[PDB]
């Protein structure tokens, strides 16, 4: 759907978008620190970062929507 | 040569020894006929099985459970 | 704290030729006093260019501080003439190339790969006595080693080339095999060494005399015996050329269908035979004519004399030869002829 | 023959080193290689953990008991670090879990002596192996 | 089979520069994932695979290929997808295709980097003790050539599912970085140091400090392939860049395996 | 042995033996194919395999004896038995062919020292107990029951995995 979302609960190290940034499918978009692996978290479709939710530092809930797109 | 029953301990009377035989006998349950059964391999398990091409069962358990007499 | 890729490697690559010569210095330099070439390098002589896939170079013995790589032997898988074989050689430089667990289980997973292959399996044996300070352990292991030749015997063909002083518990192995090749004044092959020999039972034995190549070779435990270990790899070389990789598969088929016509080498037959029924005369000069050419491979030639028992091939397939020997005690079928000609 | 295994331990022995996990390897592969061949039943009398779990799992019978009995792969204190979820080891792994969601347990014995019993009784339907006739 | 122009040589003398592009394809950091397509192409001829179900399960890659011209089922984790960890999913998908492999004779190569089971109650309450083990019978049931490239992280279970060595796998081979290990350095020190780790807590130490000086000195003397190595559990270990060659070698000796499984009607796999 | 596999006749092995006899005479008897021969036999044969081991079993007398290596199935051995690669007195010779000066007063001391802890700690059941080459140690008495409570479990056994062939070759 219209939701980038955390597939696991951990620990933002870096936010790869800005908001109203386009993004082709595959991009970065996040890095969450979980289970012991910086993960990264892709855009699953063409689309514009919009809604971004999240800053680095912060320890995240799985089902968290990262950013609309 | 063969073996008798024996009884061990005291002596019965004739009579007795009478209703003693008689109630053994009478507890003789069985067939009424035992000799060895007719043979019928249709379906044995043995037959189900895979076997490897080269498995040395063939041999050892195929083989011998069919000519096994 | 963390090592890169590339230190990691390169970590991997000093490792690697470190247990190219796990005895190190001190060691190769006894063996080069020796003359004996190491354990890699008569595999690389034996096997085509190149060809050798080692197993196990990074093994040791499980919780000994002292323990060095390969635990005393090499194994792996190759080639000979484009044909796949396994090898395992036996390593003098590492715990005097005693059975070791490491060692057993290394050759016994080479047993169970040529097993489950189905190629040949040559092993190059020199030496393999019990270790001193875990006896009981070469004990398991010769045993263990000993029972997967079940996999092997009649399944595919099991080379030994005897390269120096197989003693003791490292003949019942070697035995088992199909050929047995020995370098002479080198191989020796006997279970109770003179010194043990004379203190139990008081007999005075030289090691020729007690198991030297030429007398095992009349006593039938050695199929041929050479006098270098490069005759020894071509003798294997040529052995293998005459056999098919397994039991299941077909050998490979050298120069069929020359000469189909009678020639004078057909028609020298019709005089050969000598006309007195008192004379004798060497059998080669028949085989030798025969056959398609003359690459009759003996085998066990020194075993019962009176008895031949080559390779030869008929239109370029392969036949094994059994003819008698008129040159040797008039042909008559000795002892050692008897089971010389029912083993082959 | 039958084989009955009584399974209670915390997996492998962190001490030994990967040995453990080659005859962990080699216990799977034998269940496997039975598997069909001969009833295998597996009896769960405490916290089987790790490794302990999938010997059962390949196994024909898995047999627990009530609340004396657990399986799980990953124990509780590496389900809180990583998921945050704390939950009892009885709640993650019991016999009633295993029984009524995972579908692993075949019966859950209210004490030792009924879960010998279920397992005699077990055999008593099963041949010896796969080609000899039943009783 | 397709035949195919093979070069002859030594694995070393054989290497092509797509070879040598693995030998710095690992991140230095063990926490960076890769993309195993990375490997699996390189491996591949023509970088040519077909994946199945790609887009289920993404924590565990599989499909066909060839290697020299002969077929062959890569399966292999993913680091990108749940660190790589299985889960059910996973282990349904690559147990479903290892059988369908072994059915027709395809031999199978596992590239292995997990660093054991996916965590959480849900997984246990469907059922990942009955549902993982799927994954081990197929591979233990499954008769064609089996190889394992072992790529960082092999733990626990999971190394024993992904092929170990016992199962039967044929050739093993580890990369300089593999990690082979009951489980990880930070669960293990907190093992077999819980009593060195009681003695300093109550002697009011910084216990963290000694942690992580446990943990440094376990990490360099276990967390490598050579203790595996060292038990034969892999059969060498190798330039990321003879990987090919290795596959090459052993998909063609091991064509016919002589290999058997005693006598059944079948087997009796978790379902 | 292979006349008992042949009609399948399970086998017991009543292991009592210093291993092969050494001499030059039983060398050039063939000493080496006709053991050879032996350790064929016992490891090609499919019946069941069951071993006791009473006092000595030296080398390859406790091999060849139906050892569990040697695919024995069941091995139990008496709390006599002694198990080692070689006996005591062997392995001190073996050690007195370094400073040997037999004549010397010390070393007939050292060789009986030696022979003591040998007989100790090195030939004796219990390394190969706790090794699991050997499956109990029993009381002598146990034996017979122990044998009819083995051989009822083996009574079906089926040897595998072989490969099917023509023939298994042997040393001749
Ligand atoms: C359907 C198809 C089915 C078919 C399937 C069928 C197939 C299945 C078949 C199945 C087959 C079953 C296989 C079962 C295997 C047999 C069982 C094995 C166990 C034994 O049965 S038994 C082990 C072996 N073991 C001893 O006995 C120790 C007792 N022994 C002896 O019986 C002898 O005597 C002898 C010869 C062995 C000992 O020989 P030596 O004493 O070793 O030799 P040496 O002293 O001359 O020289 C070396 C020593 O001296 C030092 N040394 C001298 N010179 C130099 C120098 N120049 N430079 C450096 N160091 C030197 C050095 O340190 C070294 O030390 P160390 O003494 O070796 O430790
Ligand atoms: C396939 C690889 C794997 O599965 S790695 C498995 C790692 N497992 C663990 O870390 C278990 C740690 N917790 C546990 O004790 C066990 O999980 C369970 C089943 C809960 C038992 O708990 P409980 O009955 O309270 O025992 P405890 O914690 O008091 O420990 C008692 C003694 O057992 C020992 N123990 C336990 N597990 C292991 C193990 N895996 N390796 C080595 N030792 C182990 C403890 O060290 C302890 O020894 P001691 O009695 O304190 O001398
Ligand atoms: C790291 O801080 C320890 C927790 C992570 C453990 C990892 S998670 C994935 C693997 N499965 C498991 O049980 N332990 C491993």
């Amino acid at each position: 759907g219209d939701a980038v979302t955390a597939p696991m609960q951990g620990t933002v190290v870096k936010v790869a978008v800005e908001e109203g940034q386009e993004v082709s499918a595959g991009d970065l978009v996040v890095v969450l620190e979980a289970m012991k692996m910086e993960n990264p978290v892709t855009a699953h479709k063409d689309g514009t970062i919009t809604g971004l939710a999240v800053e680095a530092g912060a320890a995240i809930t799985q089902g968290t929507v990262i950013a609309e797109i | 040569h063969e073996a008798h029953i024996k009884v061990l301990r005291g002596e019965p009377t004739p009579e007795e020894m009478a209703a003693l035989m008689a109630v053994l006998a009478s507890a003789g349950g069985g067939p009424a006929e035992p000799v060895k059964k007719e043979r019928n391999m249709w379906g044995h398990p043995v037959d189900k099985l895979r076997y490897s091409v080269f498995s040395w069962q063939r041999v050892t358990l195929l083989e011998r459970t069919h000519m096994r007499r | 704290t963390n090592k890169t890729t590339a230190e990691l490697l390169a970590e991997l690559r000093e490792k690697l030729e470190l247990a190219k010569e796990p005895g190190g210095e001190k060691a190769v330099a006894k063996r080069e006093k020796k003359g004996i070439p190491s354990a890699r390098a008569r595999i690389n002589a034996l096997l085509d260019p190149g060809s050798f896939i080692e197993i196990g170079a990074l093994a040791k013995t499980p919780g000994d501080p002292n323990a060095l790589y390969g635990d005393g032997v090499v194994t792996g898988r190759g080639t000979i003439d484009g044909r796949p074989v396994g090898v395992f050689s036996h390593d003098q430089t590492v715990f005097q190339g005693s059975v070791g667990e490491m060692f057993g289980r290394k050759v016994a997973r080479l047993m169970e790969w040529v097993a489950m292959v189905g190629c040949p399996i040559i092993g190059i044996n020199d030496s393999a006595g019990a270790r001193i300070q875990d006896a009981v352990t070469s004990l398991a292991w010769y045993a263990e080693l000993g029972r997967r030749h079940e996999m092997l015997r009649g399944l595919v063909p099991e080379i030994s080339l005897i390269f120096g002083k197989c003693a003791g518990g490292a003949v019942y192995s070697p035995i088992q095999t199909d050929l047995l090749v020995a370098v002479r004044d080198q191989g020796y092959m006997f279970i109770t060494g003179p010194d043990v020999i004379k203190d139990v039972t008081g007999e005075d034995v030289t090691f020729d005399e007690l198991g030297g190549a030429d007398e095992q070779a009349k006593r039938g435990n050695i199929h041929k015996v050479v006098n270098s270990e490069a005759e020894a790899y071509q003798y294997v070389r040529d052995y293998l050329s005459f056999l098919p990789s397994n039991h299941f598969d077909n050998p490979p088929i050298v120069n069929p269908g020359m000469e189909p016509e009678i020639t004078p080498h057909d028609l020298e037959l019709d005089s050969i035979v000598p006309d007195a029924d008192n004379m004798a005369y060497d059998m080669h000069e028949i085989l030798l004519r025969i056959f398609d050419d003359g690459d009759v491979f003996e085998i066990a030639e020194q075993r019962g004399p009176a008895m031949i028992t080559a390779f030869a091939r008929v239109d370029g397939h392969p036949v094994g030869v059994i003819a008698n020997q008129p040159m040797v005690l008039s042909g008559a079928i000795d002892n050692e002829a008897s089971d010389k000609a029912a083993s082959f | 023959r039958p084989l009955i295994g009584i399974n209670d331990g915390a997996g492998a022995r962190i001490q030994e080193g990967v040995v453990s996990l080659g005859l962990y390897s080699r216990i799977f592969h034998n269940n496997i290689k039975a598997s069909g061949v001969i009833p295998q039943i597996s009896l769960i009398m405490g916290a089987a953990a790790g490794g302990h779990v999938y010997s059962p799992a390949l196994t024909d019978f898995v047999v627990m008991v009530d609340q004396t009995s657990q399986m799980f792969i990953t124990g509780p204190d590496v389900i809180k670090t990583v998921t945050g979820e704390d939950v009892t080891m009885e709640e993650l792994g019991g016999a009633h879990t295993h029984m009524a969601k995972s579908g692993t347990a075949h019966y859950v014995a209210s004490g030792e002596q009924d879960a010998f019993d279920y397992v005699r009784d077990l055999l008593s339907y099963l041949p010896p192996n796969n080609y000899a006739d039943p009783p | 089979l397709y035949p195919v122009a093979i070069p002859e040589g030594s694995i070393e003398e054989t290497l092509t520069d797509e070879d040598l592009e693995l030998d710095t394809l690992i991140p230095d950091s063990p926490n960076q994932p890769y993309d195993m397509h990375e490997v699996i192409t390189r491996i591949l001829d023509d970088d040519e695979f077909l994946e199945v179900q790609a887009g289920y399960a993404g924590n565990i890659v599989v499909g066909f290929g060839r290697v020299e011209g002969r077929p062959v089922g890569i399966v292999a984790n993913q680091p990108t997808q749940f660190a790589g960890c299985l889960d059910i999913n996973a282990s349904e998908k690559a147990a479903r295709f290892i059988r369908t492999c072994d059915c027709f004779n395809i031999p199978i190569v596992l590239l292995v980097d997990v660093p054991g089971f996916l965590p959480g109650t849900d997984q246990e309450y469907n059922g990942i003790i009955r549902r993982g083990a799927k994954l081990l019978y197929a591979y233990g049931e499954a008769t064609v050539a089996k190889v394992t490239v072992i790529t960082r992280k092999s733990y626990g279970g999971a190394y024993c599912v992904m092929g170990s060595k016992d199962m039967g796998a044929d050739v093993v081979v580890a990369w300089p970085t593999a990690q082979i290990a009951v489980m990880g350095a930070s669960g293990a020190v907190g093992f077999v140091y819980r009593q060195q780790l009681k003695e300093a807590a109550k002697n009011g130490e910084d216990v963290d400090a000694l942690r992580l000086e446990l943990q440094q000195t376990y990490e360099d003397t276990l967390v490598n392939p050579y203790i595996a190595a060292e038990r034969g559990y892999v059969d060498a270990v190798i330039p990321p860049s003879h990987t090919r060659g290795y596959v090459a070698n052993a998909l063609r000796l091991l064509e016919r395996k002589i290999v058997q499984m005693p006598p059944k009607k079948h087997g009796n796999i978790p379902l | 042995i292979r006349f008992c596999d042949s009609y399948n006749l399970p086998l017991v092995f009543v292991v009592d033996t210093p291993g092969a006899m050494p001499g030059v005479a039983e060398e050039k008897g063939g000493i080496i194919k006709r053991g050879g021969r032996f350790f064929n036999a016992i490891v090609e044969a499919d019946v069941p395999k069951v071993t006791v081991i009473i006092r000595k079993a030296y080398g390859g007398g406790y091999a060849v004896m139906g050892s569990k290596q040697l695919s024995a199935d069941l091995n139990f051995a008496w709390p006599t038995a002694r198990i080692a690669v070689i006996g005591a007195e062997g392995a001190a010779q073996l050690l007195v062919k370094r400073f040997p000066d037999p004549n010397a007063p010390e070393v007939q001391k050292i060789r009986d020292d030696f022979i003591e802890g040998y007989n100790l700690n090195m030939a004796t059941p219990w390394i190969a107990a706790e090794r699991g080459y050997i499956d109990a140690v029993i009381q002598p008495h146990e034996t017979r029951l122990l044998l009819r409570k083995s051989l009822r479990l083996l009574r079906d056994k089926q040897n595998g995995p072989k490969v099917q062939r023509k023939h298994g070759l042997l040393p001749l």
